[PDB]
Parts: structure tokens; sequence; C-alpha cells
């Protein structure tokens, strides 16, 4: 009976896993500088006196929240955050933060006290909204700025709200350096995963 | 030829056990205080150490010399990838349990077989009682002998993160940690506690009596809480980091209740499946001879 | 709807995209208007983020919510379970040179 | 401008001492820190 | 015990049985990891049969 | 274990060593790229560093 030998068989398997390896090398190189964060548009209503560019008072729609916010929260697997519908205690928005680890609640119906109001504006809490019609009927206030005429209105990061360690690099030295590119489309980043392969 | 006054070896500026952060270099106690921690309700009780065995490995016949300290540290808080290291020339140690051996052990952590010329070492009489005690870590992986990768556990988080109002009743709600950071972290006071002459201490813990065991274990309270807690998150399920406003926290998974696998992965240190027996072996034994 | 949510919601998938805007360089320049007041549609925008882009992941959530109509429709003789396969081949291929 | 520049001038002035706006090397360009066993490139103790 | 499910939750006078026989005879191996607890606690009655008529 | 996280598909030794990279990259002597250029007249020389 004739027995083969070991070396010639183990030598195709190293060889065809070498092979993958430097493959698709440079390719997630760049998918690590990029997928830092992007995108999320949201809008900061200035409270107060107008003594502030950026209050804290931010929303967003439930429409932005289902396809940039929805999927990554299921990647790490946590409880969802809880709902404020109304009279809501202001520990509640802390207590449900804690267990998510990151600040986020769902919608508003029976507008909410002057005691969970406050809170929302220093822990950037952010409050997804179903309704875009009008917003500060679902409030009670003290009456300054809130009369829906206006909010500074700009975009947001998934790389500031949603850090992790690994997946999302977040390294602000980095954040520094992505913050000078002549803002890239899907071709301008598929020819620079292209240049670096010759 | 140093001595000891009863005072020990910790209570000298020869070698002491300071960590690196803040921008200037700090003491452990200064640090601890940053760790603030809640409760999750899964109740980590105290269970029972069971005695280690008596019987000592043998250091098998050995020429030149191996840096026994190195292993020790170099297990326990290695943050550089550890391979397997179940096997090794771990248990040099029991040539020294003998009454009267002429093997030294050297200040910087060395064994030698011979005392050479120009090398300052312990002193023989004290590093005997050392032996008898931790060279029984020589059989860490044999099957039959090794300790169990769970229940010490519990130990450790009721040390460093339970309020006494807690472990004079024995048991205690499961925490979740966070402190403040900086960048690396985690791992910086990994590549930071390793570099610190872990035998310095060790060997006052065999030796000092009542007198000044009693006013040790005050002093020395906190760089044991210190060499417990790096290595307790080589163990937590998850490291994710909070975030403020500027501000960032590192909030620790579960502290004292043993996992299997690291939550750092790259965020913080990691074990093998053979240093968890290791851990394990030195956890238990360390235990005893401190509670 | 009354009791017909499930089709009250694939009948919201040809919403209008975009924002309306009052042209005024009509106006400022007195251009003749048969409207009273001159106004138009986009009808989709531009580019706002870095690389978001909001019209394309319309479309993509569009794609994900109309592949389940197809990915339920309970087909009978075999035949159609061959096309029924080999449509996402199709209809996810489609959503990729969308973007 | 100018943050690459270790030091400059590097003549002798005619009768005074210092060169007016002459820069020396900076005191850790000169500086060689033992390896830790896991650390790898630190300084010395300064005191 | 959801979040937990990994050690067996005996009920005082349950685990005294264990004791009772661990005692008897030395030397017989027993699940290590065990939770004691006496609150369970009491509450209403309620009934049912499944018969016929 | 492995389908846990993705490390972003790169090797483990690899990704370690983009970390003393990161160091490189953001040094206050390499950034030699400057931003902003007044325009003045006043002809007055001495030819100085700066």
């Amino acid at each position: 009976i004739v027995y083969p030998d070991p070396s010639t068989t183990l030598s195709q398997s190293l060889s065809v896993a070498q092979v993958l390896s430097k493959l698709t090398l440079p390719d997630a190189f760049i998918n690590m500088i990029l997928s830092g964060g992007d995108s999320v548009v949201m809008r900061t209503y200035q409270t107060e006196a107008d003594d502030d560019l950026d209050e804290g008072i931010r929303m967003t729609t439930y429409d932005q929240y289902l396809s940039h916010i929805r999927e990554r929260l299921h990647i790490t697997n946590v409880p969802d955050p809880i709902y404020i519908t109304g009279a809501s205690t202001p520990d509640q928005i802390a207590a449900s933060v804690q267990a998510t680890h990151v600040a986020v609640v769902l919608y508003q119906s029976g507008v909410i006290n002057g005691s969970a109001s406050t809170y929302l504006r220093e822990n950037e809490v952010l409050v997804v909204m179903p309704d875009y019609y009008d917003v500060v009927s679902r409030f009670a206030n003290a009456n300054l700025q809130m009369n829906n005429n206006r909010y500074h209105e700009s975009v947001l990061e998934i790389a500031d709200i949603f850090d992790q360690a690994d997946f999302i690099q977040t390294s602000d030295a980095v954040r520094q350096l992505r913050a000078l590119m002549p803002t890239l489309s899907t071709s301008q980043i598929r020819h620079a995963i292209e240049r670096i392969a010759q | 030829m140093l001595q000891q006054p009863t005072g020990g070896y910790t209570t000298l500026e020869q070698f002491a056990f300071t960590i690196r952060n803040d921008g200037t270099n700090a003491t452990p106690t200064q640090f601890l205080q940053l760790l603030s921690y809640e409760a999750t309700e899964n109740e980590l009780v105290k269970k029972t150490i069971p005695t280690p065995e008596t019987h000592l490995p043998s250091a098998r016949n050995v020429p030149g010399n191996v840096y026994i300290e190195d292993a020790i540290t170099q297990a326990l808080f290695g943050i550089s990838a550890q391979n397997v290291n179940a096997h090794g020339y771990f248990s040099r140690l029991s040539a020294l349990a003998l009454p009267n051996t002429s093997a030294r052990l050297g200040l910087d952590g060395v064994i030698y077989n011979s005392e050479t010329i120009n090398i300052p070492f312990y002193d023989p009489a004290a590093v005997a009682n050392f032996a008898a005690t931790y060279a029984k870590l020589g059989n860490a992986s044999t099957p039959r002998y090794r300790a169990d990768m769970i229940d010490i556990y519990a130990h450790v988080g009721l040390e460093l993160a339970g309020t006494d109002a807690e472990r004079a009743a024995g048991v205690m709600p499961v925490k979740r940690a966070k402190f403040d950071s900086w960048e690396g972290s985690l791992i910086s006071l990994s590549r930071d506690v390793v570099n610190w002459k872990i035998l310095a201490f060790l060997i006052d813990l065999c030796s000092l009596e009542g007198e000044a065991l009693r006013a040790f274990k005050t002093r020395n309270r906190d760089v044991f809480r210190m060499m417990l807690f790096i290595m307790s998150t080589a163990v937590a399920a998850n490291v994710v980091n909070r975030k403020v406003t500027k501000r960032v926290d590192r909030v620790l998974e579960y502290i004292g209740v043993n996992s299997m696998r690291t939550a750092g992965r790259t965020a913080t240190i990691t074990y093998d499946l053979s240093r968890h027996e290791f851990a394990a072996k030195f956890l238990q034994l360390t235990f005893t001879r401190w509670n | 709807l009354a009791g017909a949510n499930t089709i009250i919601a694939i009948m919201r998938l040809f919403t209008p995209q975009g924002f309306l805007r009052t042209d005024d360089l009509a106006i400022a320049a007195n251009f003749p208007r048969a409207s009273r007041n001159p106004q138009t549609y986009i009808p989709y925008t531009n580019q706002r983020g870095t690389v978001t882009n909001e019209f394309a992941s319309r479309f993509r959530t569009i794609v994900a919510t109309l592949a389940n109509v197809v990915n339920e429709r309970a087909v009978q003789d075999d035949m159609q379970k061959a096309t029924r396969s080999c449509t996402k081949q199709w209809l996810r291929h489609l959503e990729t040179q969308f973007d | 401008i100018s943050v690459a520049r270790s030091m400059r001038a590097i003549v002798n002035h005619n009768e005074v001492d210092r060169p007016r706006g002459a820069v020396a090397p900076s005191s850790y360009e000169m500086d060689t820190g033992t390896l830790s066993r896991n650390g790898d490139l630190l300084y010395s103790p300064v005191a | 015990m959801y979040n937990d499910s990994r050690t067996l939750y005996m009920t005082q006078r349950h685990q005294e049985l264990l004791l009772a026989q661990i005692t008897a005879d030395p030397n017989i191996l027993l699940y290590p990891y065990t939770y004691i607890f006496t609150t369970i606690p009491t509450s209403m009655n309620y009934i049912s049969n499944t018969g016929q008529g | 274990e492995a389908f846990r996280w993705s490390r972003y598909f790169l090797d483990e030794l690899r990704l370690r060593r983009l970390s003393v990279g990161l160091r490189l990259i953001t040094n206050p002597r390499i950034a030699r790229r400057f931003d902003g250029v007044r325009i003045m007249y006043l002809t007055d020389d001495d030819p100085d560093p700066d």
C-alpha cells in the first residue's frame, strides 16, 4: 500500500492562504481610516435669551434614525432607548443612557415637564421625533426662543456619539486628518483603492 | 546584601510602585479615587478558598540561570501577546526552599546558582519562606493540581470595588466600574505596572510578623488593589467607553465575575487559555497568605 | 387607513423628494408669470455631509421594504420559486448601480 | 514658519560670546534611556 | 436567572439535603457553583380542573 | 470568538504598528505646510529666520 507525503498537500494550503491575505489587504485599510463617522443631519434648538448659537435641545426625525442609528445599535448588543412619552422622570433618561452607552431617546406625545426638559441641554441626549410640522407644542417652558421661527440646523457625526474602541476609529489626531479631504464620493474612494494596488 | 528591619523592603525608596498618569507620576492611592461604580443586580457571593497542596515540584537540573522574576509578571500583567507558557523553567524557585543552599536570589529579578561578584541580593533567610509558598506555583498546569478559574474571581471583585459595609457580610451586588480616561488607558497601565519589582512585595508577606504585618497590610492594601485592577480588565466582558460632551469614560462591563475571553482584543490587555490556569494558581496561592 | 395598513405602507414609497423654492431671480427681473406667485420643485437637493448622500440612502430603504413584498408572496407550482430567488440578483444589483 | 530648526549659525563671533539669535541643541536629542521589559523607550530619572 | 443561567438555585432546605449526605459519605462529586435563596415568597391560590362535565 | 468584531480586517500585530505610526503623522515638526499670507508694503530688510 502507498502512503502519500504530507509535505506536498500542506504546501498547497499555506500558498492559497497567503494569497488571500495580501489580496484584500489594501481594501480593508482605506475602509479603516474612513468609517470613522458621518452624516445624521440634526438641528439644535437654541433655547434661552439668545445667549447661544448652540444650546443643546437638539432633535432628529424618526426617518433619519431608521437608516443610520438603528443598524449600528444592533451590532453592539444593547437594550433600546426608552421613550420620553410624557410626565417621565428627569432620571429615566439617565437610567436608559446607562445601559445604552449612547445618548438617545424616542419620541414625545403628551408635552413633558420643565424638569425633564432642562436635563436634555447639558447631556446632549437627542430626541427623535416622528413628526416635524411643529415642535414647541410638546414642551412646557418659560418662553424664550422657543417659537419654531428658527433653530440653527447643521450636521452630526457617527464619530462622536457611538464610539467603540473597535469598528469606529476614534483617534482625534486622525479626526484632524479626516477633516481635510475634498469631500469624497463613491468613485473618488474607488480610484483610491485602485492606485494603492500598483 | 540588603536586610529588613521588620519594616520590610517595601518600607524603602529603592523600589516603589507608582503609576504614571495625569501628566506627572502618581501613587496608586491617588489613582483609585477615580473609579466610581453602580449596581446591576447579580449577587456575587464570597465562597471559601481551598488550601493549596504541599508537594513542591522539582527544579529539574538547569545550568545557567533563568530570570524567575520576569515570568511571574510576564504572565500576570504581561501586555504583549504571550503565547503558551504552561511549559517552562518556572519552578527553579524550589531550589531556594531548602535550608543550606548556596543559590541566591538577587535584586532586579534573577536567580543565581552561586552568588557572584558585585550583585546585591535579598536576605537568604527570609527568601526561604517566600519559596516554601510560591515555588508551589511550579505545578500550575499539572492535571489534578490546577486551581479553578471561576470562584476566585468572586474574591477579587470584593477587594478592589467592595465598600467595607459589604465585605463584613460576605456578599455584594455585581458592579460596573467606570473611571475617567485619556488615550491608551488600560494598555498604558499595563506597560507601566509590569516593571514594578513584584518580588520586593511578596517577600514581605511571608516574613513580617503580627506587629509589622497589621501595619504592613495597611500601607500596602493599595499596591495590591492596583495589580489587581489591571489583572481584572483581562477578564471583563466589555470595555465600551461612554461619552460626555468633551469627556470620556472607560466603563468596564462586569468586574468580579469571570468570563473566559478578553473584552480588550485591541483596547486592553489579553489573556490566553494557558494563562487562565496560571492566574487562578497565583490568585489562589496569594489570597491565603494575604487574607 | 382602517384595515389595510399593509397597503397604506408601500403607498408612501411615491413620496416627493427635495424642497419647493420660491424662485426670485425671475420675479426680481420682472419676467411675466401666469401664476400670482412664482414657485417650483427642485426636485432632490444636493450633498450635505462628507460621505452620506441621503438620496442614495432613501432608495436603499425602498429596496429594503420592497424586497419583503417579493420575499413573502406565497406561490405554488415551483417555476415562480425559481424566479422568486433569482430576482434578488436583480433587486440588489440595481441598488448598487444606483449608489 | 520654521518649526523644524534644531540649531543655527555654527560660528563664533568676532569679539563677543553668543552671536545674537543662536540656538543650542535640545537637551533631549542627547539622552539614551534604557529599555523596559514590556516598555521600550523611556528617559532618565532626573531626580 | 435569565442573564445568569449557570448556577442551580436551591431553596434553603433543598440545599441541606446535600449537606446531610455529604457528611454521611466523604468523596462524592457535586455541581460546585451554587446559589441559596430564601425569598420565594408567598401569594394567591388559583383553581382548575382538566376533567369532563 | 472571531465573528464578534472585525478589527477592520487588519492583522493583530499590524494593528499595533498603526498605533506608533499615528504619532509620527501628527508631530509638530513634520507639518510644514502653512495657511494664510498677509500682504503689506514695508520695504526694510534684515533676512531673519521669521
